[PDB]
This record gives C-alpha cells, structure tokens and sequence, in this order.
C-alpha cells in the first residue's frame, strides 16, 4: 500500500478529525467498532487491518489537556481507535504559542514521537502525513511548529500536509490569536509541502447563509469542513487518475515551495430541510466554484491570477459535461491564469456521489466538486493577519507571556519579515 | 489545569470570603454541611476547581482562614457554612495588625507565614494540576494588606509557575475614616503590581456611592456593601467554575486580559444591580444588561470608563438568552462606542454565555475590564498618600517596626509610574 | 530640658505631666528640630485637653514648623473635628497657607473629612485659595468625581 498517517492537535485538529473519520467510516462502509461486512482495497492507505477483522484508523490524536480526546475516548467511535494513539497531557498551552513549543510541549513531544514511529512501522510504503490543526491555539500553533520539525528529521524525505484553521474574530477565544498564526506559519513553512488553510469565517458565512444556522456552532462548522476535506483526500482513498498520492499535491498544486496554499471551494452547499431541491447541474456547481461566497478562505480570485486549478468531481458527473463547462469558463469569465503555467483545468471524477452523515445540515445530492486552485488571492488573508499583528506587535502588547516562556522577543520579527516575504512572493507572481 | 487555592486573610478577606463561599455553594447546589442537594450536571463537572471531594460525597473548599486577630475566627465559624471549612486550614495569630502594615509585612505576621505555608503545601500537593491561588483582602488595614502581600511573595517564590489572583478592597475615607489606610494601601499595591498576573480592584467608595445614591439606603452597612462584592466575585469566576471555552482557566484569562505586566488591575462590572432581599431587578432584557454593563453607575471601582480606554475586556452573560442577540448587542456597543476601546488590540472585548444564573436572577451581567481609567482609582489613593506623608503623620508607626522610611518614598514613586503608564497607552494611537 | 519632655507629654497624650511640666517653667512654645510644638502634636493625636490646656498658657495656637504647617491644619488632615473647632475658637488662621500652598480646607478635602470641611468653610475658609499647583479644594473635588464633597462646597 501508499500509507497516510493523519495527525490531529489540539481543540481544533481534534474535533475535526472526530468529524472526518466518522464520514471516512460512513463512505467506506465502516462500522463504528472497526468491522465491515463482506465487501471486497484503496481505504487500506487511511486504514490499518487487524487479525480479527478490524479496520483501525492510520490516526494519532493529542491534546496537551485531556477534556476533548475524553469525549473522543468515551464517544460512539470509543472502540474504533487505536487506544494509545490518544494522547493527552494535563496542562494546556493557554492561547501561547511559546508554551505549546517551548515548555509544555516537549514534555510529551517524545512520546508524540514514539507513537507515531509505531504506526509507521506498521506501513508498506509510508507516504506521509496529514496534520490538522489551529492557528489561534497554544498547542494548535506551538507544538505543531515542533512535531513538524521533529517530523522532518525522522521522515525527511515523506511529505507533509497540513489543514489549518484561520482565526475569525466570531468564534475567537483569544486576542493573541494572530501572534500564533504568524509564529506557527512561520516556523513550520520549510517544513510542510502542501497547507490547506480553512477560514472559520467563511465557513461560517456558509452556515449562516447557506445552510439557515442563525448562530453556527463549532458542531455545525466542523460537519461543514469534514465534507470538504473528505472531498480534498477522496483521490488518496479511493481508485482515481487525480491527486493519487501525496506527491502528485505537491505537483499538481504547488508550483513553487513557499507558496504552497492552494485555495480550496466547495458547491452545492444545500440545506438538509431542502431535500426535494432541483438537482443541479454539472454547469451550475462548475459555475458556483467561481463565486467568492463558497470559498474556504474569504478573498477575491478575481483579483489574483491562478497558477493551478484542480477540480474534483462525485457522483452523476458524465466527463463531456465537465469539458463542456469548462469551455464556457475559459471563453465567458475572466480567470486569468500566470503565464508561465499551462492555462488549463486537471479534471477528476469519482463516481459515487457524497455521502451526508446522519444528523448533518448538508441535503444529499446527486453530484458535487471541489474544487482546488492555487491563486495569488489568497495573499489577502496573510495581509488581514500580517495587519492584526502590526497593531499589537508596534506596542509589544502581550509579548511578555511568550517571552516568559522560552521565547526570544527577535523571533516575533523573524517571524514577521518571513511573512512580508510570503506577501511580495505573491506580488512577485501576481501584477 | 483545574484547583484553585484560595485563601483569606484579615477581616475584610475573611468577611468577604465567607460570603463568596456561601454564594457560590448555593450556585453549586452544596448545603452548609457540604453535601450535594443540586439538580443539574453542570454544577458538578467543574466542582474540583474550588472544592476537594472528601470520604463521602462531601465537597470540602479548597480554603486556608488567616488572621492575627483570633475574634475573626469566631465570626466566621458562626456563619452558616462556618463548619464546612477545615478546621486544619484557620490559622490565626494572638495579637491583631493594628491596622499597621508594617506589623502585618514585617514582625506579626511575619512570625506565622511559615505557618500558613504548611498548610497551604498541604493543599496544593493534593491537587491533580493546580492552575493558582486566589486571594481576598484589604488594602486599608494591617493583616490583609501587609501580611497578605507577604503570603503572596513567599508563594510566588514556592509556586513561580502558578497564577496569583486577588480580590483586593481599596479604602475610603467614606467607609472607614482611618488615615492610615492610604499608606497601607500604598505600600500594597507596590508589592501587588510585582508580584500578581491578576488584581480585582474592589474600591469601597464605588460600594459606598452605589448603594447610597442608586439603591438610596441611607446608612449603608458592611453587610450592604458585600453584597455587591459576592454578587461581582460569582460573576467574574463563573468561566471558572462552568463548563466553558474563553477564559475557562485563570492562566488563558490572563494572557487574554494582561497585554502589558504591570497593567493587571481589572475594574469588574455588575448588572442589574440590586440590594439585599429587594426583588426589584426582574423585567431587564439582553441591550440593558449590555449598556448597564459599560456604565460608570456598575463599575465595583470608583473610575468613569469614559474618561479612559478598553485595553481588554471580558463579558460574561449568565441566564437562558439569545446567543444572536448577545452578539449582535456586544458588537452595537463597541462600533457606538469605538473611541472608548485601543485600536491596536483588535477584538479584544470577548464574550461567555453560562446557562446558570445567579441565586435570585434569571437574567445577569458582569463585566471584566482593564482599562486606562482604572488610574483615577490609584490617583485618589496617591494624592492621600502624598497628604499624609509630606507632614510625615504617623510614620514613627511604621519605622518602629523597622520599617525604612525609604520604603514609602519607593512605593509613592512605583504608584506614579504606574498611573503614567497607564496615560501613555490612553494617548497611544495606532498611526 | 523640660521643652523636649512636654514635647513628648503632649505627643503621648499624658495631661498630668503637661501640667506639672508648665508649673516647673517648661517652655509650652518648645520646638523640636522640624519645628513642631506640644500643640502641633497635641492636635495631630488627637489630645483635645491638652490642645485645650496649652491654649490657656501661652501656646501660639497659628505657630508654624519649618513646612508652614500650622496646628489646624494636622488637626484638619487627621480628622479630629472638636481640635478645630477649639482651635478656630482661639484666634487660629483658617486661610494658613503651608509650603505646599494647602491651606486646612485642601487638607480636610483631600483626606475626606466633609464635617470639618463645613465648618472651615462657615469660619471663612477661601473657596479660591489654590495650592501649588493651582488646586482649590473644589477643583479637588471635580478631578476626584467626590460628589458629596462638590455638593458641600457649591454654597
Ligand atoms: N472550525 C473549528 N475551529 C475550532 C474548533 N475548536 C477551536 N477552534 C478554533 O481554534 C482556535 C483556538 O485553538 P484551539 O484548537 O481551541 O486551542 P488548542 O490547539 O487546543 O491550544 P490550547 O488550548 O491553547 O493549548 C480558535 O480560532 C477557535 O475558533 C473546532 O472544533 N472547529
Ligand atoms: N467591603 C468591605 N470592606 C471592609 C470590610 N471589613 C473591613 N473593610 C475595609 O477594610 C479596611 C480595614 O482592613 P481590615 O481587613 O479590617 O484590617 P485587617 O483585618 O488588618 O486586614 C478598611 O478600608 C475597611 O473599610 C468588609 O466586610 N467589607
Ligand atoms: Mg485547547
């Protein structure tokens, strides 16, 4: 096999990676104790198979306090993880990215280590890791920053993928938030090929004006986004000529190392009380990729110019249709492609439609994409946390937790300069 | 991170701290022989923080009673819950402080802190991952003020990795007319601004004002003015003590609330406000509370917010409410009143919702702010200070305990700096 | 030197001791080195009969120490309401100005004595004498926010 170990940390990393492993179990035809009746495989690169049976996430959860792996311990998928690949500490990192990296988080960064090694020697051909995670956190920012550089040591040649919750002030628990963001990217972006940055205000937008939530709750957000990150690693599980390994992400996604934040959107996006919906086309939903308001990430592609765009189709998709609507987006609409890159669109389709889970917002639907495009917009959402930072950063406001806390003051700047050489390398590409 | 330690020391800290004990038992369904008599889930899950589970299933305070006047000992064992406490943890001297704080710091009680030490390692060995101390006292007498300042520099020197809170009473010539209380005060917020992360000022002129002008009673009594004090302590630690995700630990409230070190000093807010066994506060809606919350008439310290600038704020609305209509009214007051908050700390007002109500409220507010106001409390102080000691009137008191007459000059000059600190951030643009 | 010991009786409030102290020539306007005298610190500690007693033999009741501190204003400071009136009784200058430029009525304002206020007040104390730095008691009053002070001086 092409193994794919997923890492989740902190709050964040770990709620959704509740969320998506209950969707990987409902689209392969998992039950929550791990067994599937008689059916035949591709799951085996995100499932590990015991003796008896069992198919075993290829996971590892940590948390530097246990309160949320508990749910996930005591929950209705208790039994279908590996019971020593949840790993908790008692004492979290507190909205402190010098705590989750510096203090408390090497107290358990060996052990983080030491388990992953054991589901690594457990793989064929280990193609690498999937990492899920905030920004804002202590331990989302800081120990990420510090298992992806242990990571690279002892995986050098794996690739590494992250999915990365962006700060939205909405649903915030702290005002140092942009200070993580800025550190965590700044230090793990050697270390990562490929990051997939969700926006928890564009997902709430979805919610709100999608979906009818009035007020969005991390539950609703999280089923939002585990549909599109199983739509993301679908080509990983399942047979397909797109994106069948980690490699080809980086291939087909990044052009150039540091600019590896390719914009993900997601349609349609129907309200479960509208189950009787017409049924949309492949035009309709190819068209709806273009609009700012499905976008995981809110900026203005627009304003940037594409240097890759991807897109992937499930369900009742027939190939010609696609080409057809491919047709009328480069002749109709003004995308705008760098000119260094083929100005062309790699097409994937997986014929089973997407599957909702029971008690989601989502109404079923008889086709749907993703789309994955690599834009020079995207450096708006830099610009919004580099701005944030700014601000508190001019008076030093809140810098002395972190430099209680095994920090240098010069690695705020470091930090900062690498990101306005983030920003020009986006206006280097795209004028 | 989940105990608290708390402890109480002098008249106003063991007056207040009882009847904190006795709010919050209430609001934690505990009967005054500390057994569970409550009717929710919620009220348990977070009991550890401030009480120890004992033989049966009876909840102990995590509580250490200190004085140097044994009488307070009396005082507190006569009130209802006077017998839920260790009898082990009151640890009382012979003779009073004299409302002097140099006998307080320097010689009474100086000769039982090791004591109280004893006990309070006692408690902290026992807890799973003590996240702090709390302390409530006096600034205007002895006991409190000097010899509380002591205990907190011999913890902080024990527990360096821990967080000290207080809930510090600053006098008034309205409440009690004894002029020493300025030097006693003064010479604890030196030690306060060096050694705390976190200092509720409690001021007994904004206690006296709001129960004489607003509730009208014309004499008001200590019994009044505690009132006001229990009902704002159960308000700013109820993110403690509730399941909750901002500001549910004393460490991630403070690197939400503390941009700068010495800046810790919180103004805490109340609504509606009310009076002993009134009934009066019934039909107060979700925009009253929120525009009660950020008028000077509800501030527990004598300041006029307006007359400053929100560096951080933290809001917690308790009751069965909109979660809509608190965001909505939240983000109405701060684009109303945007001039009154930095624009170099971007969202820094942060908003908890508790289901669970006040003993005899439906619906309640309390508000937690750091603002550059709060120096108007301290330049009242100062300038008392300042009247006193340039007569040089009583300091033989003090010096006689062998206390260097430097020390005064030093405490005067830190209190300065502090206020000018706190001008400087109110003129301080983003530019 | 019977000076430095009725200093002491008067500091410690020891009215038998005043006395013998006067009848053995003990000079009651004895100063010690910042200036004060037995009735700048019978006033100050609040010792209403020695105030009283120092008033009928001899004492300045408007003697300064070397800051211009005038006995009414320590009694007005400390808050001992019957010295101030025994004082403004004997001929003491309610208007005394000190180093600082605080005359008794800053003082009482400043420290929160609202009854000594109204009566320096209905003795003539100047509304408009500012301190050093320009202060009357009623611009004390304002920078403050004390409502109830404010109230008592706008009569
Ligand atoms: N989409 C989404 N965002 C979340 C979730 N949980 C937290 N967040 C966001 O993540 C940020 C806070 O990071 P957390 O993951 O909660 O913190 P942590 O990684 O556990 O770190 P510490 O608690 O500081 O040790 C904020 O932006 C939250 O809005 C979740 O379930 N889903
Ligand atoms: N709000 C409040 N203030 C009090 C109480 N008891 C005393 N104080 C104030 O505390 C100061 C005197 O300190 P106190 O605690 O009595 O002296 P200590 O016992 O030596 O610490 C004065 O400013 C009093 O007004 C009380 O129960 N509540
Ligand atoms: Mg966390």
């Amino acid at each position: 096999m092409r193994e794919c170990i997923s890492i989740h940390v902190g709050q964040a990393g770990v709620q959704i990676g509740n969320a998506c492993w209950e969707l990987y179990c409902l689209e392969h035809g998992i039950q929550p104790d791990g067994q599937m009746p008689s059916d035949k495989d591709s799951f085996n690169t995100f499932f590990s198979e015991t003796g008896a049976g069992k198919h075993v996430p290829r996971a590892v959860f940590v948390d530097l306090e246990p309160t949320v792996i508990d749910e996930v311990r005591t929950g209705t998928y208790r039994q279908l993880f590996h019971p020593e690949q949840l790993i908790t500490g008692k004492e979290d990192a507190a909205n402190n990215y010098a705590r989750g990296h510096y203090t408390i988080g090497k107290e358990i960064i060996d052990l983080v280590l030491d388990r992953i090694r054991k589901l690594a020697d457990q793989c064929t051909g280990l193609q690498g890791f999937l990492v899920f995670h905030s920004f804002g956190g202590g331990t989302g920012s800081g120990f990420t920053s510090l298992l992806m550089e242990r990571l690279s040591v002892d995986y050098g040649k794996k690739s590494k993928l992250e999915f990365s919750i962006y700060p939205a002030p909405q649903v915030s628990t702290a005002v140092v938030e942009p200070y993580n963001s800025i550190l965590t990217t700044h230090t793990t972006l050697e270390h990562s090929d490929c990051a997939f940055m969700v926006d928890n205000e564009a997902i709430y937008d979805i919610c709100r004006r999608n979906l009818d939530i009035e007020r969005p709750t991390y539950t609703n957000l999280n089923r939002l986004i585990s549909q599109i990150v199983s739509s993301i690693t679908a080509s990983l599980r399942f047979d397909g000529a797109l994106n069948v390994d980690l490699t080809e992400f980086q291939t087909n996604l990044v052009p150039y190392p540091r600019i590896h934040f390719p914009l993900a959107t997601y349609a349609p996006v129907i309200s479960a009380e509208k189950a009787y919906h017409e049924q949309l086309s492949v035009a309709e939903i190819t068209n709806a990729c273009f609009e700012p308001a499905n976008q995981m990430v809110k900026c203005d592609p627009r304003h940037g110019k594409y240097m890759a765009c991807c897109l992937l189709y499930r369900g009742d998709v027939v190939p010609k249709d696609v080409n057809a609507a491919i047709a009328t987006i480069k002749t109709k609409r003004s995308i705008q492609f760098v000119d260094w890159c083929p100005t062309g669109f790699k097409v994937g389709i997986n014929y089973q439609p997407p599957t909702v889970v029971p008690g989601g917002d989502l109404a079923k639907v008889q086709r749907a994409v993703c789309m994955l495009s690599n834009t020079t917009a995207i450096a708006e959402a830099w610009a919004r946390l580099d701005h944030k930072f700014d601000l508190m950063y001019a008076k030093r406001a809140f810098v002395h937790w972190y430099v209680g806390e095994g920090m240098e003051e010069g690695e705020f700047s470091e930090a900062r300069e690498d990101m306005a050489a983030l920003e020009k390398d986006y206006e280097e590409v795209g004028v | 991170m989940r105990e608290i330690v708390h402890i109480q020391a002098g008249q106003c800290g063991n007056q207040i701290g009882a009847k904190f004990w006795e709010v919050i038992s209430d609001e934690h369904g505990i009967d005054p022989t500390g057994s569970y008599h409550g009717d929710s889930d919620l009220q348990l899950e977070r009991i550890n923080v401030y009480y120890n589970e004992a033989t049966g299933n009876k909840y102990v305070p995590r509580a250490i009673l200190v004085d140097l006047e044994p009488g307070t000992m009396d005082s507190v064992r006569s009130g209802p819950f006077g017998q839920i406490f260790r009898p082990d943890n009151f640890v009382f001297g012979q003779s009073g402080a004299g409302n002097n704080w140099a006998k307080g710091h320097y010689t009474e009680g100086a000769e039982l802190v090791d004591s109280v030490l004893d006990v309070v390692r006692k408690e902290s060995e026992s807890c799973d991952c003590l996240q702090g101390f709390q302390l409530t006292h006096s600034l205007g007498g002895g006991t409190g003020s000097g010899m509380g300042t002591l205990l907190i520099s011999k913890i902080r020197e024990e527990y360096p990795d821990r967080i000290m809170n207080t809930f510090s009473v600053m006098p008034s010539p309205k409440v009690s007319d004894t002029v020493v209380e300025p030097y006693n005060a003064t010479l604890s917020v030196h030690q306060l601004v060096e050694n705390t992360d976190e200092t509720y000022c409690i001021d007994n002129e904004a206690l006296y004002d709001i129960c004489f002008r607003t509730l009208k009673l014309t004499t008001p009594t200590y019994g009044d003015l505690n009132h006001l004090v229990s009902a704002t302590m159960s308000g700013v630690t109820t993110c403690l003590r509730f399941p909750g995700q901002l500001n549910a630990d004393l460490r991630k409230l403070a690197v939400n609330m503390v941009p700068f070190p010495r800046l810790h000093f919180f103004m805490p807010g109340f609504a509606p406000l009310t009076s002993r066994g009134s009934q009066q506060y019934r039909a107060l809606t979700v925009p009253e509370l929120t525009q009660q919350m950020f008028d000077s008439k509800n501030m527990m310290a004598a300041c006029d917010p307006r007359h400053g600038r929100y560096l951080t704020v933290a809001a917690i609305f308790r009751g069965r409410m909109s979660m809509k209509e608190v965001d909505e009214q939240m983000l109405n007051v701060q684009n109303k009143n945007s001039s009154y908050f930095v624009e170099w700390i971007p969202n820094n007002v942060k908003t908890a919702v508790c289901d669970i109500p006040p003993r005899g409220l439906k619906m309640s507010a309390t508000f937690i702010g750091n603002s550059t106001a709060i120096q108007e409390l301290f330049k009242r102080i100062s300038e008392q200070f300042t009247a006193m000691f340039r007569r040089k009137a009583f300091l033989h008191w003090y010096t006689g305990e062998g206390m260097d007459e430097m020390e005064f000059t030093e405490a005067e000059s830190n209190m300065n700096d502090l206020v000018s600190e706190y001008q400087q951030y109110q003129d301080a643009t983003a530019d | 030197d019977l000076g430095k010991k009725l200093l002491e009786a008067a500091r410690a409030g020891q009215d038998d001791e005043v006395r013998i102290l006067m009848a053995n020539g003990a000079d009651v306007n004895a100063t010690d080195a910042s200036g004060l005298t037995p009735l700048h610190l019978a006033a100050t500690y609040g010792h209403l009969e020695i105030v009283e007693v120092l008033l009928k033999h001899g004492a300045d009741v408007n003697a300064i120490d070397i800051m211009g501190s005038t006995p009414l204003h320590l009694a007005a400071l400390i808050g001992h309401l019957e010295i101030v009136e025994v004082l403004l009784k004997h001929g003491a200058d309610v208007n005394a100005v000190d180093t600082w430029g605080d005359t008794p009525l800053h003082l009482a304002a400043i420290m929160g004595h609202l009854e000594i206020v109204e009566v320096l007040l209905k003795h003539g104390a100047d509304v408009n004498a500012q301190d050093k730095f320009g202060k009357t008691a009623f611009d004390i009053s304002i920078d403050n926010g004390n409502e109830d002070l404010a109230e008592i001086l706008q009569k």
